[PDB]
């Protein structure tokens, strides 16, 4: 028992020590970057003897460690929680987050504000892993707020351009919308459960439990970019590479599928939170993958397929299956990491050129990035036994073996595909064929920090969906009697969507010049959504704001 | 429509313009650079099939549903250069362009970190003040009555002289500091 | 309570004896000491009050803000010298004499035992804020607040007085402790009616309340900056303090006469955090932000739970210690622009890195950021009025969205973007500012560590 | 330690390690890393200051209120005794406080002790927490902010008209 | 014309006279002692050692005590049989209520 | 032939499909030519003070100082109490208040009915 | 990453793309030979010049400054404003 709350604790407060270091400082720095990607190394080695023993007997914790308030019957004490949920994701955040930074170390060279960069993605850590230990929901709300911060503060890094300020500015928009549901949550569970505390919120198992996870559902819409409050994850592209690639993609955008995994035993006694999650996730899986059909920013493609994934996450979910999701998010970390890595590989190799449509050319110019994005890209699609297979094929196999909303089977099959089609639409237009980048070649990548960084996320998305669910113990029992058009399902689907893909990038080489189709020009232009809500919502505020608000009541009548 | 020499476009320039639009919404729809190539040597087939057109009205209109047919054929997102605006570095670096003027308020322990420099800025300076009262006295004799007409200035003319409302030009920011 | 009039008082002979260089200095020097000493009324009680005398006495409501008086007086002295030092000296030491004596008035307005001389001082600190606002106030343009003062004075503080003189006949005493326990129901009558406006639209314009607001985009902006961080930080909490002694006696018909009022805050929040987003005056925005969150404050006092008693104090504190750093700020800008144009002196992080450090910190803390004590306080006040009614988290929200929107783009607008071209005197920070800015918010970030001296006499 | 009447924890069964595969786990070498490294030089530490504790043993004590006379006794308008009830009241008011806080501690250790059987095992303690909530919640639930001994006299008092009420009409 | 008006004094700079100006005052040796007065007396005296009066105060408000009190009358009453927590707070035999 | 682009509020109509961008007569170029002569006066006015060394401040602009005077102080003394402002002060200043006024009363009622009936589950409701 | 610009860079590879086109001759081209007046190009050939110095340097010249230059130098005299060469 010693050993486990004691590493716990370790990895924690080894985290918070370069914020120490970097506030109490007065020379320049003998490579601070390399001090906290050492320190983050050292805190996954530390963080791995509680995952061991952990799978050796299912110890689970809770340390309570610093009584903090009482307010007459909530005693609100600093306490952690070490599930199985803490022991799977705290190694894989800190694998990844140390592949980041050694990411960030070649990536963000040139950046004078280094030491700030590294200092607000450990603070980004550190809030994340208070968000996914907190043992009560003030505690996950302080880890809440602080990743929505460090979003704000990382989207807007190269804070003199504007559309920077208002990606972020956007995404604490969105996010605040998802607080409201949360904070809607902590109220019902403060009034009629009289805790913030998970365990008590378990133990007393309400029943008329639809408003605080109606609650928690628009919590994870906020948070983890769902349908009416998606935008703010392709927006918030415009922030550098290893932030969409660390806090964007893999470790800050499942943490309302986090938030919804978290609280499993009041979704598996409430059939409507099921079939909310279900349609909502259904619905998120259809638009942003087929929004991702057609776009030509690869940062806005590889986020469109994270928010895709959220979906899937938030339908497999909804089919009360939530250890299947936390597995998927477990899996996703590691492929979709390693894809915003190897697409700003290709970025800066390319002299800070993002749009695909001038590019190509890279299969043998740049070998280990191509290497690497196609074992990303096959892992995103579902080839047979890379990581994302060992999840996300069981998502379809109790997708279709389960009473389900069929309507929403038939939109995550139909997003299945559109996964395959924008992952070879990435590897068509920016691997394959002849170059479209300018004429002064500058393409390196021959950094042992580039190299060894998309190295280590490699071997995960080879080998961490095996070791993974071959180190998980059983919480559901899975699903395995299916007809073999059932069976078959997901692969069939994935190696049609590669098809049809083929078929519409062979179309391209053709020399004809078509008029643009509707739906060409609605998948184009986002659904139409970020055009006309953020024109419309911010115009019928701000007048409102100023005509009746300011000049009409509160300066003339009133 | 809002230039700062001219006040206008001229049907030259609108037609110039809207060729280049044109090339570039169409690399836009043409990926590929043969097929662009293509299409872009079709397009120019089409630009100079009116390109002796005599009649200005006539080439008014032309040029009229010339904008409609750009329009109508338009790419939604077409391809800007990252330091262009509305591209994705676009502006980037100007949290780093700090003015001049703050190295006026440093420190005189980190004023003496760089001798060479700031015992040059001082003449850089004394330049830029020895010639102000002369290019103002130049600006006010040549400026017609009214103010000036255009937004371009004159040159230097004597020698010895600088060309006027030059500092901020000269010393402007580096586009990567 | 006479170990801290006494020392306050005494600060009157510090500051017309002291040398022409040294008497900000001395003020500040002894102003410290006393707000050392001032944590000597943490000798708090889970039943009894700390009760020193008949005349004076103190809960753990009058407390925090006693601590926040007497810690904002040295902090108005370095943040008032600087645009103070052209003046004359005498009159620069009738400037310190009347914040030493707002701050005597205000540190026996908290401890008044009983509620006429808790009227006297609470109407004797209208003076010298008034003298300091209108003698250092920079320019004075008022055509419209004098007709506004009268109105306060109508429909306020008179029947104000008339209602505890009523009392004083009827029960025989305003002692609070004697009416603790003396105190009968007040029933439903239209006599008992007119008695609660009396009791309570006094407090309801120092709050201020929405529509009653109009004083407060005007009397911040034509202020020096000590007076309006003793506006933000401690006058505006004398009508949040006065509705938690005064609401004992307006007992049940609260209950049902709560109801306009509490439309007017959960509504009016919504309306000025959005009028927060339409404001070219930073000075004006922060005011409106103040006016954003007494809202709660009213809300809470209305609902008279305890977690809304608990919360209301908590935010009172908070917004106290975050609204004067804000307006801090705005000055610190101000003496280098000369303007109070938000859109004039843009891409400030640019320029000023530490201090656009402390624009982040007081908008974390404006925005209520976990784990601070404005998130504690928003935070216990949306769950007692989720207690009260389960539709009005929306209108908690909405207005949690937007206090965070116009939070971030007063730091988006004056830290971030393109610098100001035509703007060339921004000069780096003196030390003075970024201690200002240190003891406006280390203040309120070790209070996160322990909530529990700031949450009210039924913590 | 504690009081274990107050806070019970129920005998613990560990199961005994069974190695059935020929692969040494990391996990007892890290163990005796533990105990040797970290464990050992901790307790000599804490043996040195307990010793230094034994070197000036002095104590302090729980403060003990006798019962005055409550506010049931005591005449109407006069302080000086209700006074005295109110203290005894509001001490009352948050030791009741810190009972539920116990309750609420028990529940929450039993349903994490017992983990995934915590519905099953944890009958008990969850029947102790509803008696205790009914009881806080008949007590002290809607006084006010502005709560008294005579605001909880007399929602007693409209408790009991209720209980006498609903006794008489099923007789 | 207009009066006789003394014009505008232009801002002052105070790093212009003195660069190591900390903005308390003009004079230098006034500056740096105001500097030390305010730094000491803020932040080695109110801060630190306030956070240190803070952090030991007796038993804030009997909330320790309370908790100690409750952890012997709850053995006072599990060990008795007695409920822990009756549902009057009052001895319901000590109150007469009004007949009808 | 081809749809024709509808302008909006939030959706401008553009400069090449403007008509009247496409005006050759000689008032326009009047008109074109005052307000190049009012932009490069205003232009020249700016940055005489801009590149000035001996000016170290601030380019106060009154345009800038003008707005700011016209969102702040001449709101009241232009003001006329007539139908529509009156109508407009009445729907936007006392409607909301009443609506929600109902709201919370109406669900206020609701629920103190079901506690004094027994209905609502306030079992575990201890902290308010 | 990211190579300094050189006039004597600049200089050869605007020469380099105008020696690959099939309007200008490679023997008659020169450091200032006008667009219209000495090689005998369009406006519209202009704008595709123009058009391929933005495709080979990587960002955009605008039109307004487009509509002027009229010789190799203005090009690399140009982009030597825009990319601060020669520090
Ligand atoms: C009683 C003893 C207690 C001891 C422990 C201390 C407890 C807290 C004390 C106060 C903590 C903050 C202090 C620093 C901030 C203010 C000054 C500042 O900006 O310095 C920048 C500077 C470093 O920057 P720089 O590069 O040198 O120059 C500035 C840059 O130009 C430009 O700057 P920049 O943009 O590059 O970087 C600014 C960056 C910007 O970063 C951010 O804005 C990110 C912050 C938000 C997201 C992350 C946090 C989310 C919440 C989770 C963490 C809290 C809970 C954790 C607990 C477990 C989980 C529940 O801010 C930081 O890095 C600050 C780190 C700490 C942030 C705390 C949260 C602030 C957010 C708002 C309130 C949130 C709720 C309340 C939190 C209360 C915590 C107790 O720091 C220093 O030089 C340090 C000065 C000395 C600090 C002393 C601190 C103690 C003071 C108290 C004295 C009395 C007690 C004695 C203790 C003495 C200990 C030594
Ligand atoms: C390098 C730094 C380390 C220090 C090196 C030098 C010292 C060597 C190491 C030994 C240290 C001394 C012995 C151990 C410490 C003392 C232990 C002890 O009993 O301390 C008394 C107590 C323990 O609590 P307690 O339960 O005894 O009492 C609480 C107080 N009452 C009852 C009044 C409420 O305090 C601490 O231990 C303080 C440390 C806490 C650590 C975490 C701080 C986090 C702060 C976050 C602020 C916001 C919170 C928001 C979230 C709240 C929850 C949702
Ligand atoms: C704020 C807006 C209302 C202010 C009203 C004026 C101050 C009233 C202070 C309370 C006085 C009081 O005891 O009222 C009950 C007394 C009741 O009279 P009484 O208390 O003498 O009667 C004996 C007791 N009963 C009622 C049982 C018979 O009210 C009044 O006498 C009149 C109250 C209204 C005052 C009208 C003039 C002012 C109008 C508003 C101006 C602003
Ligand atoms: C108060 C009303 C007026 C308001 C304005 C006041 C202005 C004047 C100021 C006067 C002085 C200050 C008064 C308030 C002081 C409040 C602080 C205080 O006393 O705290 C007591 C608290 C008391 O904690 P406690 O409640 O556990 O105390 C237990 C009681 N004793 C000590 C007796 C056993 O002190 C601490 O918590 C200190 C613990 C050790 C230091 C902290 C260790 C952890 C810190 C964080 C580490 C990094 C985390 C990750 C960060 C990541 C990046 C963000
Ligand atoms: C996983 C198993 C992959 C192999 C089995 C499926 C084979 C298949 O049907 O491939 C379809 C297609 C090849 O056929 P087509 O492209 O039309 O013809 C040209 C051939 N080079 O296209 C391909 O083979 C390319 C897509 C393969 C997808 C692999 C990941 C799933
Ligand atoms: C303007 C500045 C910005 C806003 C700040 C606030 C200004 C207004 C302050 C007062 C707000 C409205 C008055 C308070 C409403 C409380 C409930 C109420 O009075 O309901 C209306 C009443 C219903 O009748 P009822 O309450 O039963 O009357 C018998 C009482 N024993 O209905 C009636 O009895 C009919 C109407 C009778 C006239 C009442 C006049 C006195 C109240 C206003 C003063």
């Amino acid at each position: 028992m010693n050993l486990f709350s004691s590493l716990t604790l370790v990895t924690l407060i080894l985290l918070t020590m370069p914020i120490a270091a970097i506030n109490f400082n007065t020379h320049k720095f003998t490579n601070y970057p390399l001090y906290v990607k050492t320190t983050i190394s050292c805190a996954f080695i530390t963080s791995m003897i509680p995952t061991m023993m952990f799978i050796h007997t299912g110890q689970e914790m809770i340390i309570s460690n610093w009584h903090w308030l009482t307010i007459q019957t909530l005693k609100l004490s600093l306490s952690f929680k070490m599930d199985f949920f803490s022991m799977m994701f705290v190694p894989v955040a800190l694998f990844v987050t140390w592949s980041i930074m050694e990411f960030s170390m070649w990536y963000m060279h040139s950046d004078p504000n280094i030491n700030q960069f590294f200092k607000y993605l450990l603070l980004f850590l550190i809030t994340m892993l208070i968000l996914v230990t907190a043992n009560n929901l003030f505690q996950l709300f302080i880890g809440w707020e602080g990743v929505g911060i460090m979003s704000f503060l990382l989207i807007g890094w190269w804070y003199g351009r504007t559309d920077a300020n208002t990606a972020a500015l956007q995404a604490i928009l969105y996010n605040r919308i998802g607080d409201i549901g949360f904070i809607l949550a902590m109220a019902w569970f403060l009034i009629n459960l009289n805790t913030w505390d998970l365990q008590q919120i378990f133990m007393l198992n309400p029943n008329d439990s639809n408003l605080p996870l109606m609650g928690l559902i628009l919590a994870a819409t906020g948070k983890s970019a769902q349908f009416g409050l998606h935008p703010w994850l392709p927006s918030a592209m415009e922030g550098p590479t290893p932030v969409s690639a660390l806090l964007h993609s893999s470790t800050m955008v499942v943490a309302g599928i986090f938030l919804l995994i978290r609280f499993y035993p009041l979704t598996e006694n409430n059939k409507f939170g099921q079939s909310i999650m279900l349609c909502l996730g259904a619905m998120t899986t259809l638009f942003t993958a087929m929004c991702a059909l057609t776009q030509n920013d690869i940062k806005k493609i590889i986020a469109f397929s994270t928010s895709s994934q959220l979906g899937l996450m938030m339908v497999t979910i909804g089919i009360n299956q939530p250890h299947l999701a936390f597995l998927h998010i477990c899996t996703h970390a590691f492929f979709k990491a390693m894809l915003f890595m190897c697409s700003g590989s290709i970025i800066h190799s390319l002299n800070d050129e993002q749009d695909i449509r001038k590019m190509g050319g890279l299969f043998k110019a740049m070998p280990f990035t191509t290497t690497a994005l196609i074992i990303g890209s096959l892992a995103l699609t579902g080839m047979p036994f890379l990581t994302g297979f060992y999840s996300k094929d069981l998502i379809i196999e109790s997708a279709n073996t389960s009473y389900t909303n069929a309507w929403a089977l038939l939109m995550t099959l139909v997003a299945t595909s559109f996964t395959a089609i924008y992952s070879t639409r990435i590897i068509f237009f920016a691997l394959l064929g002849q170059p479209r980048f300018p004429t002064l070649i500058n393409i390196n990548e021959n950094n042992p920090f580039l190299i060894n960084s998309i190295k280590r996320l490699l071997i995960g998305s080879l080998f961490a969906g095996f070791i993974i669910s071959n180190n998980i113990p059983p919480m559901t029992i899975p699903q395995m009697t299916m007809p073999h058009y059932l069976k078959m399902t997901a692969l069939t689907v994935t190696i049609l969507g590669f098809i049809l893909a083929l078929e519409i990038s062979n179309t391209t080489h053709y020399l004809k010049f078509n008029y643009p189709s509707n739906t060409f020009k609605f998948s184009n232009l986002l659904g139409y959504y970020p055009t006309i809500m953020h024109r419309l919502t911010p115009y019928m505020n701000l007048t409102m704001s100023q005509k009746s608000a300011s000049s009409l009541l509160d300066l003339i009548w009133l | 429509a809002f230039l700062p020499s001219a006040a206008y476009l001229t049907h030259q320039q609108k037609v110039l313009q809207l060729y280049k639009r044109a090339l570039r919404h169409l690399e836009s729809r043409c990926v590929h650079r043969d097929k662009y190539r293509y299409f872009a040597c079709l397009l120019r087939a089409r630009f100079d099939e009116h390109k002796n057109e005599k009649d200005m009205v006539k080439a008014t209109q032309l040029l009229r549903e010339a904008e409609k047919e750009f329009w109508h054929g338009q790419h939604p997102q077409p391809y800007i250069f990252p330091e262009s605006p509305g591209g994705t570095s676009y502006e980037r670096y100007e949290c780093y362009k700090v003015p001049e003027w703050c190295l006026d308020d440093w420190h005189p322990s980190e004023k003496a970190m760089y001798p060479d420099y700031f015992a040059k800025r001082e003449q850089w300076k004394k330049l830029r003040r020895e010639s102000w009262e002369r290019e103002v006295k130049q600006l006010q004799e040549e400026t017609p009555v009214g103010g000036p007409r255009t937004e371009a200035l004159p040159p230097a003319r004597k020698q010895g002289d600088l060309p006027p409302l030059w500092w901020h030009i000269v010393t402007r920011p580096r586009e990567r500091p | 309570m006479l170990k801290y009039i006494i020392p306050t008082m005494m600060l009157m002979p510090l500051t017309w004896l002291s040398k022409n260089s040294m008497i900000w200095i001395n003020t500040t020097l002894h102003s410290l000491l006393i707000s050392l000493t001032s944590l000597l009324l943490l000798n708090q009680f889970g039943d009894n009050s700390l009760n020193f005398s008949l005349t004076f006495f103190s809960d753990s409501l009058s407390t925090p803000l006693l601590i926040l008086t007497m810690w904002l007086l040295p902090l108005m002295l370095m943040a008032s010298q600087h645009h103070l030092s052209k003046e004359n000296l005498a009159r620069k030491k009738l400037f310190i004499s009347m914040l030493i004596l707002l701050q005597l008035f205000l540190i026996m307005t908290f401890t008044a035992t009983e509620l006429i001389f808790f009227y006297i001082m609470f109407e004797a600190t209208l003076v010298p804020t008034l003298i300091i606002i209108t003698r250092w106030g920079n320019q004075t343009e008022r055509l419209n607040a004098g007709l506004y003062f009268l109105f306060y004075t109508l429909a306020g503080s008179l029947p104000l007085l008339v209602a505890l003189i009523y009392i004083q006949n009827t029960m025989g005493s305003l002692n609070f402790l004697i009416l603790q326990y003396w105190v009968q129901p007040m029933p439903n009558s239209w006599s008992n009616t007119f008695m609660w406006l009396a009791c309570m639209m006094a407090f309801m314009v120092k709050m201020p309340l929405y529509g009653l607001h109009l004083w407060l985009p005007k009397a911040h902006v034509e202020a020096p900056i000590a007076g309006s961080m003793v506006l933000a930080a401690i006058l505006l909490k004398l009508g949040g303090y006065g509705m938690m002694r005064i609401t004992l006696l307006l007992n049940p018909i609260t209950d049902f006469m709560a109801y306009p009022f509490i439309m007017l805050s959960l509504w009016g929040m919504i309306m000025t955090s959005s009028i927060c987003l339409r404001q070219t005056d930073l000075k004006s925005l922060i005011a409106y932000s103040s006016v954003s969150h007494m809202a709660l404050v009213i809300v809470a006092i209305l609902i008279q739970t305890p977690w809304s008693y608990m919360g209301a104090t908590a935010l009172m504190i908070a917004h106290g210690l975050t609204s004067s750093m804000l307006f801090c700020l705005a000055n610190s800008n101000y003496e280098r622009v000369h303007s109070r144009t938000m859109i004039l002196a843009r891409g400030l992080q640019t320029l000023l890195p530490l201090m656009a450090a402390w624009w982040l910190l007081a908008s974390l803390t404006n925005l209520a950021l976990p784990p601070s004590i404005n998130l504690i306080g928003e935070l216990f006040v949306v769950m007692s009025t989720f207690s009260w009614s389960n539709i009005t988290i929306i209108l908690m929200g909405l207005n949690m969205v937007i206090t965070a929107l116009y939070s971030l783009y007063m730091l988006i607008t004056t830290q971030r973007g393109k610098h100001t071209h035509h703007i060339n005197n921004i000069l780096p920070s003196f030390t003075r500012e970024n201690a200002l800015m240190s003891l406006h918010m280390l203040p309120l970030l070790l209070l996160s560590l322990n909530p529990k001296i700031i949450l009210g006499p039924l913590y | 330690s504690w009081d274990k009447d107050v806070y019970p924890e129920p005998p613990r069964r560990t199961p005994a390690p069974s190695p059935q595969t020929s692969l040494p786990n990391p996990i007892t070498y890290l163990t005796k890393a533990f105990d040797l490294l970290v464990d050992r030089p901790v307790t000599l530490v804490r043996e040195f200051i307990e010793r230094q504790h034994a070197k000036n043993k002095y104590y302090y004590y729980h403060r003990e209120f006798r019962r005055v006379p409550d506010i049931t006794e005591c005449h109407e308008k006069d302080v000086l005794c209700m006074f005295e009830a109110e203290m005894q009241w509001k001490r009352d008011y948050k030791v009741d406080q810190e009972i539920v806080n116990i309750i609420q501690e028990r529940l929450k250790a039993c349903q994490q002790r017992e983990g995934e059987s915590h519905r099953q095992n944890c009958a008990k303690e969850l029947q102790q927490f509803t008696q205790v909530v009914k009881a806080y919640q008949d007590r002290y639930h809607d006084l006010g902010a502005h709560y008294s001994a005579r605001k909880c006299l007399a929602k007693q008092k409209q408790r009991m008209l209720a209980e006498r009420k609903a006794t008489k009409e099923a007789a | 014309l207009r009066w006789q008006e003394d014009p505008e004094p232009e801002d002052e700079n105070l790093y212009e006279k003195n660069p190591d100006s900390h903005g308390y005052d003009k004079d230098p040796a006034v500056d740096v002692w105001n500097m030390r007065v305010v730094f000491f007396f803020g932040f080695s005296i109110v801060l630190v050692l306030g956070s240190t009066f803070v952090a030991y105060l007796p038993d804030y408000r009997m909330q320790e005590w309370a908790r100690r009190e409750a952890e012997r009358l709850v053995k006072y009453r599990e060990a008795h049989g007695l409920p822990l927590m009756e549902s009057n707070c009052f001895d319901p035999s000590k109150i007469q209520l009004p007949e009808d | 032939s081809f749809p024709k682009y509808e302008p909006s509020r939030l959706a401008s109509l553009p400069t090449t499909l403007d008509p009247a961008e496409y005006d050759i007569s000689s008032e326009t170029r009047k008109a074109q030519a005052e307000r190049l002569a009012i932009r490069s006066r205003l232009k020249r006015e700016y940055q005489l003070q801009y590149n000035d060394p001996s000016r170290r401040g601030v380019v106060e602009d009154p345009a800038l100082i003008r707005w700011t005077c016209a969102r702040s102080a001449n709101v009241y003394p232009n003001f006329r109490p007539n139908t529509k402002t009156s109508l407009l002060g009445a729907l936007f200043g006392i409607g909301p208040l009443i609506f929600w006024y109902y709201v919370f009363k109406t669900d206020r009622d609701r629920k103190e009915k079901l506690i004094q009936e027994g209905k609502l589950d306030r079992t575990f409701n201890i902290s308010y | 990453d990211a190579p300094p610009l050189t006039l004597e860079g600049i200089k050869d590879r605007v020469l380099y793309v105008l020696k690959l086109y099939d309007k200008i001759d490679p023997e008659k081209l020169s450091v200032n030979s006008h667009f219209m007046k000495d090689l005998g190009l369009d406006s519209l050939d202009q704008v595709e010049i123009i058009m391929a110095m933005e495709d080979e340097f990587g960002f955009e010249i605008p039109d307004i400054d487009a509509e002027k230059l009229m010789c190799p130098q203005e090009i690399v005299d140009y982009i030597a404003d825009k990319k601060d060469v020669y520090e």
